[PDB]
């Protein structure tokens, strides 16, 4: 479903819709199966976001997504590819 | 003279490369008198010209910082 409407949103709702859970998703990327799931949609949400276009905390986030391939049963590569 | 001549070379190249808070500027400010070499004129006093003001300054050089994992840190700081 996301990536459909990301893809194609509106570069101006996708700065009003991100922005209202900037933090909602800064805080989230922090059995476990649900875990990696979830991580698996942040990705590829906050990618298809940082496509568009560059507040001041966003240097931050680089480096917490930049560890979670470094890290060195599927799910973990596909999380690694996301 | 000349023995101590370059003596003075090498330690004045030893605290330059050193980096100290109280550093080289106290002694050079006294090193006023002859951190230079002095035995033949002419060389001498050019040479002392040209130590005493340890001679520019220009900042260069990406990934240079301790514990380069915090570099690209560094690096990541420049965007806001």
């Amino acid at each position: 479903s996301l990536l459909t409407l990301l893809w194609h949103c509106s570069l101006d709702a996708l700065r009003e819709f991100f922005s209202t859970i900037v933090v909602d998703a800064i805080d989230v990327l922090k059995t476990f199966d649900t875990q990696i799931t979830k991580k698996m949609g942040y990705y590829k949400i906050l990618d298809v976001m940082y496509s568009r276009l560059p507040n001041e905390l966003t240097k931050t986030l680089i480096k917490l997504c930049y560890d979670a391939f470094t890290e060195n049963l599927e799910r973990r590569r596909l999380y690694h590819c996301a | 003279e000349q023995r101590f001549n370059n003596f003075l070379k090498a330690l004045q190249e030893k605290v330059e490369i050193k980096q100290l808070n109280h550093f080289w500027e106290i002694v050079v400010q006294d090193g006023i008198t002859l951190i230079t070499k002095e035995e033949a004129s002419g060389s001498s006093v050019t040479a002392e010209e040209a130590k005493k003001f340890l001679a520019k300054d220009k900042p260069s050089g990406d990934t240079a910082a301790v514990f380069e994992e915090g570099g690209d840190v560094d690096d990541l700081l420049d965007m806001i």
